[PDB]
């Protein structure tokens, strides 16, 4: 009963991360979003920024030209609101991971100079990519709760 | 160098786009046959915009035809400068829309659009360097909303960094000519936001005002009604086309006139409306058009402007003028006029001197204004449909179609969103 | 010998240097055939022809297209008229970031092409424009290359200035600002003349009630005539570009002169008038007179120069001088007595056919540092305040290769400098 509670401890101490990177689905701008929909020739930070949820969901497309498209396109918009991680693949997710540990556009520092059209979203892609980590926080000690429990 | 790729799509944007040639021809010094005899230089200095050369002194507008029934396109074809027209450039389908929006966009004209758009690419690749699109395409029609807009968001996926400009053809409330305007109007409105940089939106209700009250017309024609409008455009477009004192680029016009991704939305007008014989009266002066051109009377739109600010203006002014009076009357402008200029914007107007008159008036010019006021045209749409929508009311037609509520509901909220952040910057 | 090097960038560029071009022809006695020691502004060809030592850019191709047709065409080699595919439409970051990182490499060419020519390279001057959007960005990216070439060179700036009421465009201020982050750490030295001032001019002296561009333009251009006089001709005291560098620069940081061209006399006002050298020193120093809107008498003069020309004698000179000095009202810095350099030049200003202007014996451009030009800098960072706290026409400019962090670093450097006048007047 002592560790039946430890096992429920994880939910608990991802309550937090979980809770502030869904209020970052909340904290979203339709303007903020149709900047980038508006935008031809943007700032490399704010490139890389979409790149990040760009093989979130699963596009392997870099050329900036070719990744305004997912971006213009409407499906866009509601994919953002109901998103989930905890069914995002760990293989992409590391993908996301390697790439995404090793950015400048991830500090958010350089976002937040480039453009506040970014800012947000990385603030969202930081949270995001560390609700990955929330399902890697929860997932190493999913399978307590499946033999332990 | 910066050329444009007509579009004209349904029976409105048909016949205005027809006049709107006529216009502009007359303007470069064509003639029917695709003849240059201008007396002026300048008009074959930057034909290019407007027009293709070939063998013989060849002319052609670059632009593209489209209609969903073969009929309204073949009485262009008729008409006298309908044999212009490289007649490779009229796309017909033989399914009328009918006035709806499912038919122009998912149907009958998604069948007829891979055609158009191989023509688009034409045009494109022919092009030294493709600048815009001029799309003229009725909101509430059928060949206008669904197949126009269609033809929009496809030709943005192929060309994203290039200018895409609609005079589109609006409803007026107060005059409704089809049963389901609202519908047509609300389903189109809701990508144009998306998916055009400026839309320049007039009901024929304002023309009808400008024809009777100043002109002076009390049988307008459609042709009148469409005369008006093709000047608008040309004003628009006649920087690229002429020399000026200061020359506003089509992507300058949409850079000094738009606060924010959104609201792109304008009102233009003209001036000066004046009849045959009302024009003794007067005496053409910078002061006289800037007036005409501010005055609610000469609006192309629903909006009453001072039921709002305008957010920002830009002022397009033709022949030969002092940039001094320009700019000395229109700072008068901004002052007396406290209450109707926003805020946020000092240097609210924005002054460009072309240095052609439109061949006959000595002096002329052309208003853009972004008015948060135009809220009020999307609230009338609004209101309409969403009565209509609570019966459920022509849903059948739609359904029909593969189309669904839920779309509804999401072009309702669309509109919703529009009216708020007019509200928000009022 | 000192040999110059003009560089026209935006239309207003160019616009001046048609005017300045005519202005240089009409003094050496070169035809515009470019038929007949003007070393310093006229390279001479292998025979007959001179050939201007000159740039000419301009992304909107319609300007330098007008440059290319008009009289002044056969003048310039278009080894020297570069053009651009499309316009800078009033963004700094299609002038910076795009289309200059594109067509700045073939401007770098001619440059340096135009640099070996030059046996004394004495230094650039650069007409653009704080607030068209060529010369915001295009200009600073100009600059900033120029710089790591030479460093060492002479470079100046005419730069028509945003006039705080005056209207062209809307972005205006945004531009200016981001020119300015950039400008003041290249530019040595930059007069800076706004529109609106100089009309007032036209008005006023000259009695002409329909100020042109073109009008507007000869009184600039004889500004700059003044400045280089002194390199193009013989007299006692002689300036160079690097003496007002020197002379003008009280702090490394300011160095902003407003410059004021007397007399300003019509055909009349040449009779009922005598033109002595003393008059015209009073008539320079004229709260009225100043090529800015800005009251000298808002500050103190922290440095002054006079460039007189035609029959001006010394001593004359001298006395007047006393005079300004004596007189308390125009106040002076502390902490520099002598605040004046006297350049007399036998050469008088000859003018242009079918202008403003009549045969002046005696004149003198003034070219004078006050901190009385902070009161032009707030007006701007404040327009520019109000529209950035609202982020208007944000996303024009982010989607360009910009930084919205930039914007905020600018207001910072402006903040600095305002700081640094207080500390001088002070
Ligand atoms: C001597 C004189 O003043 O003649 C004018 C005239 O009387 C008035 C009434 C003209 C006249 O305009 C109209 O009749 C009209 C009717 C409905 C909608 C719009 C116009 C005119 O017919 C129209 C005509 O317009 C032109 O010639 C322009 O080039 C115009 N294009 C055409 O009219 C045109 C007609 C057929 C085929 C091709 C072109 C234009 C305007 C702006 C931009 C591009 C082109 C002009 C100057 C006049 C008349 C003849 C009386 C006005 O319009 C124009 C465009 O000039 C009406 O408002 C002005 C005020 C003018 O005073
Ligand atoms: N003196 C003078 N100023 C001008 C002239 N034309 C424009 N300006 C000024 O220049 C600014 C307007 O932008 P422009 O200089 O025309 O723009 P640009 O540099 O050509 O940039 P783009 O139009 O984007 O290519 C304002 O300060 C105008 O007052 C002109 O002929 N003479
Ligand atoms: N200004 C103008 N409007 C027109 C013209 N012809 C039709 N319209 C408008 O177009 C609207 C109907 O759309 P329409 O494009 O005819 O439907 P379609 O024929 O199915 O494309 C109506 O509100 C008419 O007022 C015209 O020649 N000029
Ligand atoms: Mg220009």
């Amino acid at each position: 009963a002592d560790k039946q509670m430890s096992v429920k401890e994880d939910l608990d101490k991802v309550e937090p991360a979980v809770i502030e990177a869904q209020n970052a689905v909340k904290s979203i701008k339709k303007q903020h979003l149709v900047e980038v929909r508006s935008m031809a020739n943007p700032p490399a930070a704010v490139k890389l920024a979409l790149e990040s949820i760009a093989l979130l969901l699963g596009e392997s497309t870099t050329d900036w030209k070719q990744i305004r498209s997912i971006i213009m396109r409407e499906n866009f918009i509601p994919t953002i609101v109901n998103f989930s991680a905890e069914e995002i693949s760990d293989a992409i997710r590391e993908k996301m991971k390697k790439n995404y540990m090793s950015n400048p556009s991830y500090n958010y520092e350089i976002v937040n100079r480039a453009s506040l059209a970014a800012g947000p979203m990385v603030k969202w892609a930081i949270a995001q990519l560390n609700y990955a980590d929330m399902l890697k926080r929860v997932e190493p000690l999913r399978n307590e709760l499946q033999k332990l429990e | 160098m910066r050329e444009i790729v007509h579009i004209q799509a349904g029976q409105c944007g048909n016949q205005i786009g027809a006049k709107f040639w006529e216009v502009i021809s007359d303007e470069h010094g064509i003639d029917p046959t695709g003849s240059y005899h201008g007396d002026s230089d300048l008009q074959l200095e930057r034909i290019n915009v407007y027009y293709n050369e070939a063998a013989g002194n060849k002319y052609v507008p670059r632009a593209i035809l489209v209609d969903l029934e073969p009929g309204t396109m073949d009485s262009v074809r008729s008409g006298p400068f309908g044999q212009i027209f490289r007649p490779d450039n009229f796309v017909f389908g033989q399914s009328g829309a009918g006035n709806n929006w499912a038919k122009g966009h998912y149907t009958e004209g998604a069948e007829l659009v891979d055609s158009v758009l191989d023509v688009v690419r034409k045009e494109s690749e022919s092009c030294d360097c493709l600048q815009g699109f001029q799309l003229t395409h009725s909101l509430g029609g059928g060949t206008g909303s669904g197949m126009g807009t269609l033809l929009i968001s496809k030709i943005r996926e192929e060309y994203p960094d290039r200018i895409m400009n609609t005079f589109s053809v609006v409803p007026s409330p107060k005059v409704s000519d089809t049963v389901v305007e609202p519908y047509n109007a609300t389903l189109s409105v809701h990508q144009l936001v998306e998916n055009t940089d400026e839309t320049y939106c007039i009901d024929n209700e304002a023309l009808y005002d400008i024809c009777f009250r100043t002109l002076k017309l009390t049988t307008p024609t459609y042709g009148d009604l469409n005369h008006l409008v093709s000047a608008t455009m040309s004003g628009v477009t006649t920087c690229l086309r002429f020399p000026g004192q200061l020359n506003a680029d089509l992507r300058k016009l949409a850079v000094n006139m738009v606060p924010f991704p959104r609201l792109h939305f304008f009102m233009p007008g003209f001036a000066p409306l004046t009849s045959r014989g009302s024009q003794q009266y007067r005496a053409l002066t910078v002061p006289e058009l800037t007036q005409q051109m501010f005055d609610a009377k000469n609006m192309m739109a629903a909006c009453d402007p001072r039921h709002g600010r305008y957010l920002t203006v830009a002022a397009v002014f033709r022949g030969r003028m002092s940039m001094k009076e320009v700019d000395e009357q229109m700072l008068n402008v901004q002052n007396k006029n406290s209450s109707y200029f926003v805020e946020w914007i000092p240097n609210n107007v924005k002054t460009a001197v072309c240095d052609i008159p439109p061949r006959g008036l000595k002096m002329s010019a052309t208003f853009i204004g972004n008015s948060t006021a135009i809220q009020e045209l999307f609230k009338r749409i609004s209101e309409q449909f969403t009565a209509m929508f609570r019966r459920k009311a022509f849903l059948h037609w739609y359904t029909g179609e593969g189309m669904d509520e839920m779309e509804f509901t999401e072009a309702e909220s669309n509109m919703n969103d529009l009216v708020s952040e007019y509200q928000q910057y009022q | 010998m000192r040999e110059c090097i003009s560089i026209h960038v935006g239309q207003a560029g160019v616009q001046i240097g048609n005017a300045c071009w005519e202005l240089y022809c009409l003094e050496h006695g070169i035809q515009p055939d470019g038929q007949m020691s003007f070393n310093t502004f006229f390279s001479e060809t292998g025979a007959g022809k001179h050939v201007p030592r000159a740039v000419f850019v301009d992304l909107e191709p319609t300007v330098i297209d007008e440059v290319r047709t008009g009289t002044y065409r056969q003048l310039f080699h278009p080894e020297q008229l570069i053009t651009g595919k499309e316009d800078a439409a009033n963004n700094y970051a299609r002038g910076h970031y795009t289309i200059g990182k594109e067509i700045i490499d073939l401007v770098l060419d001619r440059i340096r092409k135009l640099a070996d020519q030059c046996t004394g390279l004495q230094g650039f001057l650069v007409f653009h424009s704080f607030g068209g959007g060529t010369g915001s960005g295009f200009t600073s990216l100009l600059m900033e290359r120029l710089s790591v070439d030479y460093g060492k060179k002479s470079k100046l700036e005419f730069s028509i200035y945003p006039a705080p009421q005056v209207s062209t465009a809307v972005v205006e201020p945004y531009n200016s600002i981001l020119t300015t982050h950039t400008t003041l750490e290249h530019s040595d030295c930059a007069f800076m003349v706004d529109n609106e001032a100089i009309y007032d001019i036209c008005r006023r002296n000259l009695d002409i009630e329909r100020p042109t561009y073109t009008n507007l333009n000869r009184l600039i251009s004889q500004i700059v005539s003044s400045i280089t006089a002194s390199l193009r001709f013989d007299g006692a005291l002689n300036v160079d570009l690097t003496e007002f560098q020197t002379n003008l620069v009280p702090y490394p940081r300011i160095h902003f002169p407003l410059a004021t061209y007397a007399p300003v006399i019509s055909a009349e006002k040449a009779y009922h008038e005598q033109l002595s050298v003393a008059e015209i020193t009073n008539a320079c120093f004229e709260p009225a007179n100043q090529m800015v809107k800005c009251d000298p008498r808002h500050g103190k003069y922290m440095a002054c120069c006079l460039l007189y020309r035609g029959d001006v004698v010394p001593k004359d000179v001298n006395a007047a001088i006393a005079t300004i000095k004596t007189k308390r009202t125009i106040q002076f810095v502390d902490w520099c007595p002598t605040g004046f350099k006297v350049g007399i030049n036998y050469q008088p200003p000859t003018v242009v056919p079918g202008g403003d202007l009549a045969k002046v014996q005696r004149a003198v451009c003034m070219l004078s540092n006050t901190t009385a030009i902070a009161e032009a800098w707030a007006r701007l960072d404040h327009k520019f305040d109000l529209m950035y706290a609202k982020r208007a026409f944000v996303h024009w400019y982010v989607g360009e290769g910009m930084e919205e962090g930039e914007f905020s670093e600018a207001r910072e450097d402006m903040a600095a400098l305002e700081k640094d006048y207080e500390e001088v007047g002070v």
